[PDB]
């Protein structure tokens, strides 16, 4: 399922993510946008053997055990193929355990390189929250 | 770049009283100012982080508030050594950018 | 307790190259963005830029990304500003601050005179 910016912003923010852990709701919304281009059913494989699941792609070494990474911890304590619904709700949950652990979102790659330093407001104009 | 104007450059107060600093962005930085104590003889400390949010440890009577281009410190009950530099930063985007200072001198 | 300690003061002759360093301890390093700030007296404080450090990847204020190169050593976890030709100006001291993870500086270096 692909995601239009503000049907994605609007369910983030009744999830109430919004400036959850001192992070507005343009990051949660641009980082989706560079981390899985608004699609729930994002993939992508790293050098560890380890896979990245959709809309916020959460990495299988730690989040979730996804089956196939020998080294997991599966903090979020999920299967990573619910982290592929059309629905982002454990995706939320989960992206919540991450952003509370001392790292913050750098723990996103494409975050930390698009979106850390621009104006990240410009992801949820026009929108009605 | 945002352009923070700090106003004004030197307040002088006694001990007791409050004092409110002014900080103002050439466009809307949403609510992300930062705001930091400079003591000589001292490392520069992070009073305030966006707009509102307190840094840990730091006495309650450390105030902010702002939402896009004018933002203010509010610091009540003057003790004779919160008396420093204190500078805005906007972290909304690239560069960081600071204010000037306000040199807060203990009167007398 | 978290702790950037900077190098000693300095005075290069001009255009001669200078490399100031930035022992980080306290917190694990490699997660954290490192700045680099530079006061001059009169002038408010100005960023020269950022790195982070598990993959150098380096922002650059337009102003400094010609005079400035910021480098890491992630295993001594030291971070690195060097200054390619100093001229008269460039006569300040250099901050290291870490990023809190909202781009507000959290803690701070105790700064390094560079006397050109």
């Amino acid at each position: 399922k692909v995601y239009g910016r503000c049907e994605l912003a609007a369910a983030m923010k009744r999830m109430g993510l919004d400036n959850y852990r001192g992070y507005s709701l343009g990051n949660w919304v641009c980082a989706a946008k560079f981390e899985s281009n608004f699609n729930t059913g994002a993939t992508n494989r790293n050098t560890d053997g380890s896979t990245d699941y959709g809309i916020l792609q959460i990495n299988s070494r730690w989040w979730c055990n996804d089956g196939r990474t020998p080294g997991s911890k599966n903090l979020c304590h999920i299967p990573c193929s619910a982290l592929l619904s059309s629905d982002i709700t454990a995706s939320v949950n989960c992206a919540k355990k991450i952003v509370s652990d001392g790292d913050g979102m750098n723990a996103w790659v494409a975050w930390r390189k698009h979106c850390k330093g621009t104006d990240v407001n410009v992801w949820i104009r026009g929108c009605r929250l | 770049d945002i352009e923070l104007t700090q106003s004004p450059s030197y307040l002088v107060a006694s001990p007791g009283e409050t004092i409110t600093i002014n900080c103002r962005a050439s466009k809307s930085i949403s609510k992300s100012l930062a705001w930091y104590q400079e003591k000589p003889g001292k490392t520069n400390n992070l009073l305030i982080y966006s707009g509102s949010t307190l840094q840990s440890g730091i006495p309650s009577r450390f105030s902010g508030s702002g939402s896009g281009t004018d933002f203010t410190l509010t610091i009540s009950s003057l003790e004779p050594e919160d008396f420093a530099m204190y500078i805005c930063q906007q972290h909304n985007e690239y560069p960081w950018t600071f204010g000037g200072g306000t040199k807060l001198e203990i009167k007398r | 307790q978290v702790q950037l300690q900077q190098s000693g003061a300095e005075l290069v002759r001009p255009g001669a190259s200078v490399k100031l360093s930035c022992k980080a301890s306290g917190y694990t390093f490699i997660s954290y963005w490192i700045n680099w700030v530079k006061q001059r007296p009169g002038q408010g404080l100005e960023w020269i830029g950022n790195i982070y450090p598990s993959d150098s990847y380096t922002n650059y204020n337009q102003k400094f990304k010609d005079k400035a190169t910021l480098t890491v050593d992630k295993s001594s976890s030291t971070a690195y500003m060097q200054l390619s030709s100093p001229t008269s100006e460039d006569s300040a001291v250099y901050y290291c601050t870490r990023d809190d993870n909202y781009g507000a500086m959290d803690y701070w270096g105790q700064g390094t005179t560079v006397t050109v």
